[PDB]
RNA sequence: UGCAAGGCCGGAAAGAAAUUAGAGGCACCAAGUGGGCCUUCUUCGGUAAGCGGAGCAGGCGAUGCGGAAUGAACCGC
RNA sequence: UAAGCCCAAUUAGUGAUUGCCCAUUAUUCCUUUGGUAAGGGCGGAAACUUGGAGAAAGUGUAGCCCUUCCGAUGUAGAUGUGGCCUGGAGGUUAGGACGAAGCUUAUGGCGUGAGCCUAAGAUGGACCGGCCUCUAGUGCAGAUCUUGGUUGGCG
């Protein structure tokens, strides 16, 4: 005995959540390879960048203090 | 030895018996909640009888108040009273009903001595 | 050497409260003049135009006051969403409300619950002195001294309770402020009763929307 | 519960339109999409090879892929007491360019540069005019109105 | 006493953004209240002018002032609607003292006769009678 | 009054089911202070007791030092050396040799975790001694302490629902790797699904 | 070279989509339930039904109170 | 010549409001209770008579004390309780032949309640109460319950 009732009204008591936003699980995989295998090699680089950004830093933040 | 003051108002004096109570000489004069699922009282028809609610609660500062003022205090032997007499405006002793003849008259003689009202005596001496 | 901190900022309690009640009577009389003014103001454009031949159509209604007068009942759900956020949520919580495009449509949608209508001046102020509660740190608080609304509003333009009102009564630019800043108008059943409630006011029920003749209807609620 | 299928229930809803029929436009094998932009998922038929399951045929949603001839559309889906982000796998031409922005593309486009040119810019030209408030109208024919049977 | 007082509602159509000057519309309506004028004023609109009460405004209702209180005659073209033969007019030519006296009598003979009530009931030549 | 409004109610934890008799002495100090101070530390400090032995994740020596290298490699170089808090307790890190001379506060330590930290150089607190130092806590480094990694935590889940990296409950480690996690056992479980 | 692109980024940016803004987000453990019925609106099947099957919302169940004399459901609440 | 029907009315064409009666609704007032809801005190001072802005740093009570807001139905279910009760243990405090358990009740009181305490027995005769932990064969109206006993019908 298929019914639907009280179902709709059931979905709405703990709420029908939102979707999370982009910023959720937006693993860029499965998806198209050539541009995941450089948005992969300019992730390398920016992150020896981002390394290497904080060398100096410190390095400026103790000879400069 | 006198009380303090109050406003002892009190909102119901019917106890709560169970429900079909006196139908049955087995039940007891003693809330039970009627788990019935259509019994009358628990869904709470007009001519039926009450179901302890927290709404019947006594007024908090009244609480516990002896008719007399004097909110009440078990005492068992005369040393109890002296524990009891700095606070012989705000309680009252009550000897407990096995404690013989012998020690009672030896604290209702300590009471009066120490203005400790007692909610039992009055032998020839209140 | 406690007792004069306090005693000097004692004088901090008269002080700040004379110097609250001037303030509090220096504009609630140019908001009886703004009153004044621009109703005699409102007639001459009205005399100017029935006597020359030509037609004073009268500007609009800017507030509405949202009284919901059927119960928790049985309710569509997007009825009772609406009067959620309308902040109706029991039988008589009039509020007071714009009618901008987006809002008159959420009257239109719940009015077999709601009765609402345009508020007189004398109406408005009969509603905040006499009904009128804030929401201090959550709490249904009583409008009781002009000393609780700043200390609620702060927005250095709401002052005294005088000052509520001609936030309220006109569409005014902190109306989403002076009324989010109070509880729903809780209030009593009117006096002489209800013709019905279940029938639009024209249709000689009453609910809907009843120009400027709620006031005849929230005299016998306040 | 007979029939289920990937197309069912479905006569109406990828029939082509009446007068416009054949091949998809060349605007639709001509536009440019980025990961990131707002597609209209209008399934049309006359392709009828990486059409989307019905559902997904009113729904807009970010392109979180855009392969050779393929456009990756998430799209959200009320399920039952939440909505998945669906991962849907589409070609170009069952996908528009989605307005769904324009309403603030090319507010903020004119409102920022007036707003700036009315915080600093270099002059403020007068805008839009107000709309809803009184007067004394004067009438140009006057009427009445009784029956018409 | 009589209830149901006589109402001037006159508006125009909210102008316009097309017409910028849609022609004016004034009738009388006998109502109880004015709500009850402008819901009947707005329908006139909706059907003999075609024009909604969201987008038109009501320019100046009023309600007229009297007659000096001395009986006369009253010829009342009304106009009901019933399942009760479907849209009959009338005349029920009426002896009261003011128009808005005539006119409830001619509202509570149609209820008490045809059991059409004031929403079925239009009203048109509220005249008097010489003779 | 339809409210709708019956489900909003968090469960704040307000007071400690706590039996030990110094901890409703941190207690009764960190509600004086958390009440009558405008410490962000204090209110801070003191839902942190309450909550339970589970919720007090213990950190470190290890975790202690590296983010208090990456404090002190960023201040005046002279100021000061901030005071290291945990709510939970410290534990020694055989895989840091060579610990600084920092300044901990725990409601706890190891008994080879408070030899480290007195060997390095620095002193362990308490919290009735850091009540005398700053009890608004000003310059104390505030810290948790990895609860994720846990064993417990990492049973949460299905294991059997794609994308799921959980492990299932089983005491035989070789029981359940056969059919439902083989891809040739008819179906893998999916090790990956957006969500 | 530079456009455009991705991962970025700092310099800079404000609003002259209403309301409630009765706080968002996850997580864990565990029941009970898995025979519904009535009803509004519409509507499949049936001669019909106090009929069977659905969609929507509301109810009853799980709930009194007030009144339709009377009634699980109606009207108020 | 309605207490019927359809329309209206609401103090009577005198001058602008609520004719009138009923609720577990509304408003307001007290009282409870929960929210961990906000606050304020969280150890000694005075307004004509007493109470508290002197009762303790506290989830929970006979609340630490005030006062403030708001909510308050509910079957299955869940959960809490400084919560109730029975048997027994480890502690403590304590009763008892000047009368313990038990038992009786138009014995009151007091707790919303579970229940507790008292009195008085022309009852009983020798054991046992409170509190903190522990413990379980721990609460009964209803199972064609089981056992014992009685009873109606019924002289
Ligand atoms: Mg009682
Ligand atoms: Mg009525
Ligand atoms: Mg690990
Ligand atoms: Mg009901
Ligand atoms: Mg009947
Ligand atoms: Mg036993
Ligand atoms: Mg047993
Ligand atoms: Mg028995
Ligand atoms: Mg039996």
């Amino acid at each position: 005995n298929h019914t639907n009732h009280n179902q709709s009204s059931k979905n709405h008591r703990n709420g029908i959540k939102g979707p999370m936003p982009l910023h959720l699980h937006n693993s860029k995989r499965g998806s198209w390879l050539p541009a995941l295998v450089n948005a992969r090699r300019v992730r390398k680089h920016n992150q020896k960048a981002a390394l290497k950004k904080r060398r100096e830093r410190i390095a400026a933040f103790a000879a400069k203090n | 030895k006198p009380t303090v003051s109050k406003a002892i108002v009190k909102k119901r004096t019917k106890r709560f018996t169970r429900h079909r109570y006196e139908l049955f000489p087995q039940l007891s004069s003693s809330w039970r909640k009627p788990r019935g699922e259509d019994s009358p009282v628990r869904r709470r028809y007009k001519g039926q009888k009450a179901m302890p609610n927290k709404g019947y609660g006594s007024d908090r500062a009244t609480k516990y108040i002896t008719p007399s003022g004097f909110r009440s205090f078990p005492i068992n032997n005369v040393e109890d009273l002296y524990m009891l007499v700095m606070q012989n405006r705000k309680y009252a002793g009550v000897i407990s009903h096995t404690v013989g003849a012998r020690k009672r008259k030896a604290i209702a003689r300590k009471a009066m001595e120490l203005d400790v009202r007692l909610a039992n005596g009055n032998a020839k001496l209140r | 050497q406690q007792t004069e901190n306090f005693k000097k900022a004692v004088v901090a309690r008269k002080a700040a409260k004379a110097a609250l009640k001037k303030t509090a009577y220096l504009r609630a009389r140019k908001y009886s003049r703004e009153y004044r003014g621009a109703e005699k103001k409102l007639v001459t454009l009205r005399r100017q135009a029935a006597s020359h031949g030509n037609y004073y159509l009268e500007a609009k209604p800017k507030v509405a006051v949202v009284t919901r007068i059927r119960g928790i009942a049985k309710v569509n759900p997007k009825q009772r969403k609406i009067l959620q956020l309308l902040r109706l949520r029991q039988i008589f919580n009039t509020v007071f409300v714009k009618m901008n495009k987006p809002m008159e449509n959420m009257l239109r949608a719940v009015e077999p619950y709601i009765a609402y209508g345009y508020p007189s001046l004398a109406t408005v102020r009969a509603m905040v002195y006499k009904r009128g509660y804030l929401k201090i740190n959550g709490q249904r608080v009583k409008i009781t001294d002009n000393q609780m609304i700043k200390d609620k509003y702060n927005n250095a333009d709401i002052v005294c309770a005088e000052d509520m009102v001609n936030q309220i009564y006109t569409c005014g630019k902190h109306f989403r402020t002076v009324t989010h800043g109070m509880w729903p108008f809780k209030l009593a059943p009117p006096a002489g009763g209800m013709r019905q409630k279940r029938r639009h006011f024209v249709e000689g029920g009453d609910y809907g929307n009843r120009d400027t003749l709620i006031n005849r209807f929230l005299a016998r609620m306040i | 519960v007979h029939s289920y299928g990937y197309k069912s229930g479905t006569r109406h809803l990828f029939a082509k339109k009446f007068r416009k029929h054949g091949a998809p436009s060349v605007s639709t094998i001509l536009t440019n999409i980025k990961v990131g932009d707002y597609v209209d998922v209008v399934a049309d038929s006359a392709v009828r090879e990486g059409m989307p399951h019905k559902y997904y045929h009113g729904r807009t949603g970010i392109v979180w892929n855009v392969t050779p001839r393929g456009v990756g559309v998430i799209i959200n889906k009320p399920v039952r007491t939440r909505t998945l982000r669906k991962r849907i796998c589409v070609r170009f031409e069952h996908v528009r360019k989605s307005r769904c922005q324009e309403a603030f593309k090319a507010k903020e486009h004119q409102f920022q540069a007036y707003l700036a040119a009315k915080k600093a810019g270099k002059a403020l030209p007068p805008l839009k005019k107000s709309s809803r408030m009184g007067g004394i109208v004067r009438p140009k024919n006057v009427e009445v109105l009784a029956r018409r049977v | 006493k009589p209830h149901l007082r006589h109402y001037q509602v006159v508006g125009r159509e909210s102008p316009s953004e097309k017409n910028p000057e849609p022609t004016v519309y004034k009738f009388e309506v006998f109502a109880p209240n004015f709500v009850v004028a402008k819901s009947r004023f707005w329908r006139m609109m909706r059907v003999k002018n075609k024009v909604k009460a969201t987008h038109g405004d009501v320019l100046s209702c009023k309600v007229v002032k009297d007659a000096k209180l001395v009986a006369r005659n009253y010829l009342v073209d009304i106009a009901y609607y019933s399942q009760r033969c479907g849209y009959t007019r009338m005349v029920k030519e009426f002896r009261d003292v003011s128009k808005t006296g005539a006119v409830s009598q001619a509202y509570h003979d149609l209820a008490s006769r045809h059991r059409a009530r004031y929403h079925n009931i239009e009203v048109l030549n509220v005249k008097s009678i010489p003779d | 009054d339809l409210t709708g409004i019956s489900k909003k109610s968090r469960v704040i934890r307000h007071h400690t089911y706590s039996t030990n008799p110094y901890i409703k002495l941190l207690i009764k100090l960190y509600k004086f202070l958390a009440k009558r101070t405008s410490s962000g530390f204090n209110k801070v400090v003191y839902q942190r007791l309450i909550k339970s032995r589970s919720n007090r994740a213990p950190i470190s020596l290890s975790r202690i030092a590296v983010v208090m290298k990456r404090k002190a490699v960023f201040t005046a170089k002279s100021k000061a050396a901030p005071i290291a808090v945990v709510v939970g307790d410290v534990l020694d890190d055989v895989r840091m040799a060579r610990i600084p001379a920092m300044r901990v506060c725990a409601l706890r330590f190891s008994k080879s975790a408070r030899q480290s930290i007195v060997a390095a150089g620095g002193e362990c607190l308490t919290f009735d001694q850091l009540a005398m130092i700053a009890p608004t806590g000003k310059n104390t480094y505030l810290l948790r302490g990895r609860k994720s990694g846990r064993e417990s935590v990492r049973h949460f889940g299905a294991s059997g629902v794609p994308g799921s990296h959980s492990k299932p409950y089983a005491t035989n480690r070789g029981k359940e790797t056969k059919r439902g996690r083989r891809t040739g056992r008819s179906y893998k479980r999916k090790a990956f699904r957006h969500v």
